């Protein structure tokens, strides 16, 4: 009748697991903990859930309890965060094979080295470089409806999804302050999308702030981003109708 | 139709769906092709959350459109 | 749900071991994700009043931290005018799922007892506390009374 | 000593090297094993860029440790 310290349910010894400090948890709680760490908001290191334990769950218990897919994705995310700690947010994956590669962020000629891929693309619009010659991303998108619709959809996405400057993960705010702490350990601002250095980035003058030009901590940029998305949609429809030869919406309903 | 899905790590997976397929089916295919539990999948299309009650046609998701998986992070 | 099991257990443990400075705990058994209660501090400058607070647990609890909001106004460097608190032990970056509400409340009471003006939400009050605690304490006593 | 080098696609190439082997030597072995030119290889251990002048014992790369391999232009 051993009681798990996380979910508080009672189980036998066979349905339990431990860390290096012999803390007892149920296997399902460890599974959900690893799930929140991998496919959710949580720390990478699967540390022992108890604060008194600086140790973590041993890799043997992880390989015995966690399913194969969860463990594989955990190793993948560990590699992702190590790449983030190494070369920051300069790793780009090919649009055709997702093969990661490093570039100086000054050249857009991403030639996928994978012999099963080897596709020349443009890292700004994911467009083919042989067509992209002599033309900008705007023009290459306007040269086709399949390109332009997807480009407008991606613009509307980027108008809301905020990328992390470390692991490159996309974030949205459910509620609370405008300070975002990513699951990789990097902090950013939800108003300026800049990697902040702490709480000295926001304004703390509650007495309209005309003593510092710093971002507010509680302002909701929901309406501004929504209006920008709607304007992108409307202007894209206008452009399509203006360069459509008597031809026939790009994006979800605007509510 | 062929659509794409951006995972939280940043990879692009390819899905083959129908306009009448629901967000539940889309998340199930995402789980089959990557292992992400649908309860932890937060989907965004053109800056709009994809609710399970609706369907792809309710969001005007056409061919070669790319959905994105993002984090529903709190504020502090 | 794990959240429901864990919060019913924690509540059953609090109802047996009542907390000293956290009283009048109200939780609807039909919605375990919101708790209301009264913080009753022991020391000046806050020990002449009490403060209503609310705890909101995410559906993914205990794998994501709760949030605490003060409903009563309080004069404190680490609590803003809307009652939001940035209690480090329940920050997303520090959160451990084994942390229980009794420890969260103890941490909150320790912060109330000893402000941390180096990392404030109200820099004015943090400056006043760090420069002249006697003055800060008088201001806080008056704010508690009012 | 046996170490592992995991690439970005997940390929785990096993290497037999000594703890006092330079990262330049490790990248040369990676080249003659897979074909990746050393001027394009970037090895990472615990989030630190491994310099071609340091050695496996400088970063204290122990037995059966994993090194993440990324590619440059
Ligand atoms: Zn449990
Ligand atoms: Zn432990
Ligand atoms: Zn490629
Ligand atoms: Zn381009
Ligand atoms: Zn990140
Ligand atoms: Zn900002
Ligand atoms: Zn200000």
């Amino acid at each position: 009748l051993i009681e798990c310290r996380c979910c508080y349910g009672e189980f036998p010894f066979e349905e339990l697991t431990q860390c290096a400090d012999a803390h007892l948890f149920c296997k399902e709680c460890l599974i959900r903990y690893a799930q929140e760490a991998v496919f959710g908001s949580g720390k990478l290191e699967l540390s022992c859930m108890e604060g008194s334990c600086t140790c973590s769950f041993p890799t043997s218990e992880l390989e015995k309890v966690l399913p194969q897919t969860i463990l594989y994705k955990y190793y993948e995310r560990k590699a992702e965060e190590e790449v983030a700690a190494a070369y920051a947010d300069e790793l780009v994956r090919c649009p055709s094979c997702s093969f990661p590669a490093l570039l100086d962020s000054d050249v857009k000629r991403f030639s996928c080295p994978n012999p099963h891929c080897r596709k020349e693309t443009c890292r700004k619009c994911q467009g083919l470089w042989k067509e992209h010659n002599g033309l900008t991303c705007e023009e290459l998108a306007e040269k086709d409806d399949i390109k332009y619709r997807t480009s407008i959809e991606e613009k509307m996405t980027a108008a809301r999804i905020r990328k992390c400057h470390k692991c490159g993960t996309g974030l949205i705010k459910s509620e609370g302050a405008n300070r975002m702490s990513c699951r990789c350990g990097a902090q950013m601002c939800y108003l300026c999308r800049v990697s902040i250095n702490g709480y000295d980035h926001f304004c703390q003058h509650p007495r309209p702030c005309q003593e510092c030009s710093r971002c507010s901590l509680w302002t909701d940029p929901t309406e501004d981003d929504e209006k920008l998305i709607e304007e992108i949609q409307k202007e894209a429809e206008e452009e399509q109708k203006r360069k459509n030869g008597e031809n026939t919406r790009i994006g979800p309903p605007l509510e | 139709m062929q659509i794409f899905v951006k995972t939280l790590t940043g990879k692009t997976i390819t899905l083959e769906v129908e306009p009448s397929d629901t967000i539940e089916n889309v998340k199930a295919k995402i789980q089959d092709k990557e292992g992400i539990p649908p309860d932890q999948q937060r989907l965004i299309f053109a800056g709009k959350q994809l609710e399970d009650g609706r369907t792809l046609s309710d969001y005007n998701i056409q061919k070669e459109s790319t959905l994105h998986l993002v984090l529903r992070l709190r504020g502090g | 749900m794990a959240a429901s099991r864990r919060l019913m257990k924690e509540l059953e443990e609090i109802r047996k071991c009542g907390m000293k400075n956290f009283r009048n705990i109200q939780v609807d058994e039909a919605n375990l994700l919101t708790w209301q209660g009264l913080i009753v501090p022991d020391n000046p400058p806050y020990d002449k009043g009490a403060f209503r607070i609310e705890i909101n647990f995410p559906a993914e609890y205990p794998f994501k931290p709760p949030k605490i909001t003060f409903k009563t106004k309080i004069y404190h460097p680490n609590i803003d005018e809307k009652g939001q608190v940035k209690l480090p032990v329940i920050s997303a970056e520090n959160w451990k799922p084994a942390t229980k509400t009794d420890q969260v409340i103890q941490s909150l009471i320790a912060l109330v007892n000893d402000p941390q003006p180096e990392h404030p939400l109200r820099a004015d009050l943090a400056e006043e506390y760090s420069k002249d605690r006697k003055k800060f304490c008088k201001n806080a006593e008056e704010f508690t009374k009012k």
